[PDB]
Parts: structure tokens; sequence; C-alpha cells
């Protein structure tokens, strides 16, 4: 255990979808990696739904993602 | 059919061995490796090794070296999974799995769950919920059934002896004070009840008791 | 040791939509002799053992829906349940077997998504058997009731009480997707018979006046 | 992991591990 101080947190989000739809999910893991887990998530689907965007808040804890579509 | 069965629920103080079993029916024990995998309360799945079915040479994982002790009785298509010298950090539910030269898990078994405690065994009291001398009818009604005051976690429960499944809502265990509780409910038209009969049955595999209380009206 | 990464963690759709999750691992996982990436999945229900998906990362394994597909090969992988059902609701693992220790993604909870339903209330005072020794336990059963966030609360002749209650909830409806909670007041005989109106309410999403059910002990 | 102590070469019957697999062309014990 690297042990010393830096805990986990809940990375709510909102998956838009262009065709109206809405899906949720959630990231669990440290600050950076989830936000990044997210983003990559994100990017990953992109891949059939369009260029994403974002509006972050919560302080980004909480994360809405639109999926431009095509 | 091909499939596994496990032994019964285990309740061993710290310290205390114990040794679950995996019974292997439906094809030959001996063509392929029998894994074990557990599963810490709430907590995802994890390997813990593979015993050779052919060999008896069994592998473990490092997580899982030494306390943990791989076997089989080849005679009787059976492996076992034994663990030594038990702490409160083993608690969690122990499973068998099949495993092919495919390189997955196509059988399991209901798993053992095993839970290391200090606590005594106790009955569950099982009282019956019905709905009071009360409420219009609506024709639709919702029975109960409270279990409480138990030890080993594990305490099954059914209507009628499983013939009622629809709508029934039966919730997770609940500790305090060393003890769980635990409620279900059922809710069958009106025109079931009190016509026919409506009973919950509620099994404790370490008290060894078992309870069929039918839900009368008030 | 080869690590799975799984994402999301939990993740709620609607009924009919497809969904997709991610599992990455340490390192390869295709053996470039065999040309087989091993890496399989499993879903397993709650309470259930896992049940394997598909195997060699794209393979379906036998009497599975043409709706779970399985892509991708050496470190990125995916699972795509197309048009998604109730029936799906648990959790997906991707366990590599290229090179020992064999190992599992922390799990992806696959979650159903639906209309808000108003939980449907109960409640039951103590049974004849339990007062008969002592003890008094009051039981309310907020049933089928959605999204699964709901608060309740206990009234001991109009009071509010705290101490003495245990609640349980329960995984979403393999039919319905709902949700149901128990909240048991627990107490003793020489008090349940101190006070008589007995009444618990239920806060739920659908509104902001709650469920209130409530049964008078002088008149039972 | 096989049986006499040591670790890489031979068998091949009862496996766990895809990178071990080679392509069918053989007995084996199993």
């Amino acid at each position: 255990t690297p042990e010393e101080p830096k805990e986990e947190v809940t990375i709510k989000v909102n998956l838009i979808f262009a065709d109206g739809k809405i899906q949720t999910a959630e990231f669990k893991g440290t600050f950076e990696e989830a936000t990044a887990e997210a983003y990559r998530y994100a990017a990953l689907h992109a891949k059939v739904n369009g260029e994403w965007t974002a509006d972050l808040e919560d302080g980004g804890n909480h994360m809405n993602i639109k999926f431009a579509g095509k | 059919q091909i499939q596994l069965v496990q032994s019964g629920p285990e309740l061993k103080k710290p310290g205390e061995t114990v040794k679950i079993s995996c019974k292997a029916s439906g094809y030959t024990f001996t063509d392929f490796s029998m894994h074990w995998v557990n599963q810490a309360p709430g907590k995802g799945l994890n390997w813990m090794g593979w015993v050779n079915t052919e060999t008896g040479e069994p592998t473990y994982a490092d997580d899982f070296k030494g306390r943990f002790a791989f076997s089989l009785e080849t005679s009787a298509s059976t492996a076992y999974l034994q663990i030594n010298s038990l702490k409160n950090e083993d608690t969690a539910t122990y499973f068998c799995a099949r495993f092919l030269l495919r390189q997955y898990f196509d059988v399991w078994g209901a798993g053992t769950t095993v839970t290391v405690s200090s606590a005594k065994t106790t009955p569950p009291s099982v009282y019956p919920l019905a709905p009071g001398s009360a409420a219009q009818t609506n024709s639709m009604v919702t029975l109960g059934c409270l279990v409480k005051g138990y030890f080993p976690e594990p305490v099954t429960v059914t209507w009628n002896s499983g013939s009622l499944s629809s709508g029934v809502h039966t919730f997770p265990a609940v500790l305090q004070s060393d003890l769980y509780t635990l409620s279900s409910s059922v809710t069958v038209p009106s025109s079931t009840w009190p016509s026919e009969t409506v009973t919950c049955n509620v099994a404790h595999p370490a008290s060894s008791t078992k309870v069929d209380k039918k839900i009368v009206p008030r | 040791d080869i690590v799975m990464s799984q994402s999301p963690s939990s993740l709620a759709v609607s009924a009919g939509e497809k969904v997709t999750m991610s599992c990455k691992s340490s390192q390869s996982l295709l053996n470039s002799r065999t040309r087989k990436n091993y890496l399989a999945w499993y879903q397993q229900k709650p309470g259930q053992s896992p049940k394997v998906l598909i195997y060699w990362a794209s393979t379906r394994e036998s009497g599975v829906p043409d709706r779970f597909t399985g892509r991708g090969s050496g470190t990125d992988f995916t699972l795509t349940i197309s048009s998604v059902q109730a029936e799906d609701q648990a959790v997906y693992y991707c366990k590599q077997a290229y090179i020992p220790p064999l190992t599992f993604g922390a799990g992806t909870k696959l979650e159903l998504k639906r209309a808000d339903a108003a939980p449907t209330v109960s409640i039951f005072p103590p049974s004849s058997e339990q007062l008969t020794s002592g003890g008094a336990s009051v039981v309310c059963f907020l049933n089928n009731f959605y999204p699964k966030d709901i608060n309740v609360k206990w009234k001991i002749d109009g009071s509010e009480r705290q101490n003495g209650v245990l609640n349980s909830w329960t995984d979403q409806d393999s039919k319905d997707s709902t949700y149901s909670m128990s909240s048991t007041l627990t107490l003793t005989k020489d008090e349940y018979e101190r006070h008589n109106s007995y009444t618990c309410e239920a806060t739920h999403k659908t509104s902001t006046s709650p469920i209130v059910k409530s049964f008078n002990r002088n008149e039972c | 992991n096989r049986r006499p102590q040591d670790v890489k070469f031979p068998g091949g019957g009862q496996i766990v591990g895809g990178v071990y697999l080679l392509p069918r062309r053989g007995p084996r014990l199993g």
C-alpha cells in the first residue's frame, strides 16, 4: 500500500445523445484517473455517436456529456 | 446435467479451520481443472488458485498462499477448499468453477459462504405480518413475514414452498448487536386471501431450524 | 500481474437502448500463436454465481443472445449489450486468462431506467406472537417505486422516532425494474402499549407530500 | 505450473494460461 493520504470519489455523469436519449453513469476512483477514465469512455463512445463536449460542475464532480452525433 | 454442488454455510470463530467441498456431477471430474474463486461481501471476485484434477498438483495465487489448501477425493468426483487459522478478513463466499482449455469458467457452484465470527448461532424468531384490522380492500393485499434475532447470516426465504414467487420482495439481512433482521413481503390478489393460504417458509441452516409460519388474519 | 480495469462502474440506460462497457488490461492478452485473445465476459445477478457470456474476447458462449457482443484485442476490449432489458441487470466482469494469475476487473454494474413510480406503502402492527414475548416491532413496506432514492420517517403519536428502526433495500426488480425498501420499528411491549398511533411516512421523488400509512393501537 | 519444482518447457494437458497454448496438432494427457 503506497500509503499516505489521497482518497477516491464518485463522478456522476450524464450521457446525452444526439438521438435525444439519455444514459447515466458513475466513474469511481482517484480524481484525476477517473475524470480521465470518464473522458476516455466519452471518447470511446463518440466513436459511433459523434464528437463529444461537456459542461463540468460540482468542481468536475458532476459531469454532463453531449455527443454531437452524425 | 453438468453441475457443481458445494457444502453448506459455515460459521467458524477466528483461528478455527474449515473445509468446504465441491461435488462434481454431470461430467468426468478428472478432465478439467477445478478452480476456486472468492467474493468478499459486496466486493468483486478473486481467483484463488486451482487443482489439477488429473495430477492433484495444486497451484495457488500469491494473495492466497499459506493458510489455504486445495485437494480432492478423485474417487468421489469431489474437490475440497480448506482454510486454516481463519481470520475475520477471510469472511466471504467461495465458488468452484470448471475450467476449459478455452480458458474460461463454463460452470460454477452456488458458492459456499463462510463467515468468521465469535458470536454464537441463534435461531430466527419468525413473525407473520398480516394486514391489521383495517384498510379498505383495493383488490390487492400485501402480506408480510418478519424474521429476526438470529445469527449465522444466511436464512433463505420463500412462500408457499416456492409456489409463490411473484410479487415477492425479500429484503437483505441487517446486523445490530450481533443479531440480524430480515423482512419479506408478498402481495397477492384479495380474492386469493384469506381464501387460499399463504405461509412463509424460512430456514436457518446453522441453528438447523426451519419455520413455516402460515399467515392468518387478525 | 495483468491488471484489469473496467469502465464505467455503474451505468443506467433505459430498456431498448444499447449500452457499452470497456475493459482494459495491464498488457497484451493476444497469443500471437493461437492468435486468440484470452478475455471473457461474465454476468452475475444478485445472489447468483457468475455466468460466462463471451470468451476469446469476441466469441459468444453457447446459449446467449446475439444482443451481447464482445469486441476488442490486445488491451482494449468492450462489451456491448444491444437492446438492453431488465433481465440484464447485474454486474459484468471481464477476466483475463492470458497469463496467471487470472484476473477480473472491478465489475461494471448495469442498472435500468424507467418512469418514476410512487411507492405503495403498507404498515403492519406487532404480531400477537412477538408481543407475547415483550417485544414489539412495526413494519412499513415501501414497494415498487422509482427512482431508487427514497426517505422514510416514523411517528409515535405525532412524535418522530429515530432510535430502534432498522432499514433494508432490495436490488432492482428483475421484472419491473423498480425498487423496494423496508423499515421496521422495534421497541419493547412495555413501550408499544403506552402510545397509541403509529405511522410511517414515505417521501419520494414523485411528490412534495409524503405517503402516509398509519394505524391506532386502540383499534386493533 | 506443472509439478517437479522446475518452471518452463514440457507438459501440456490441463493448462491454465493462454500464452502456454499451441495450435491443435497433438495428443498429450488432456
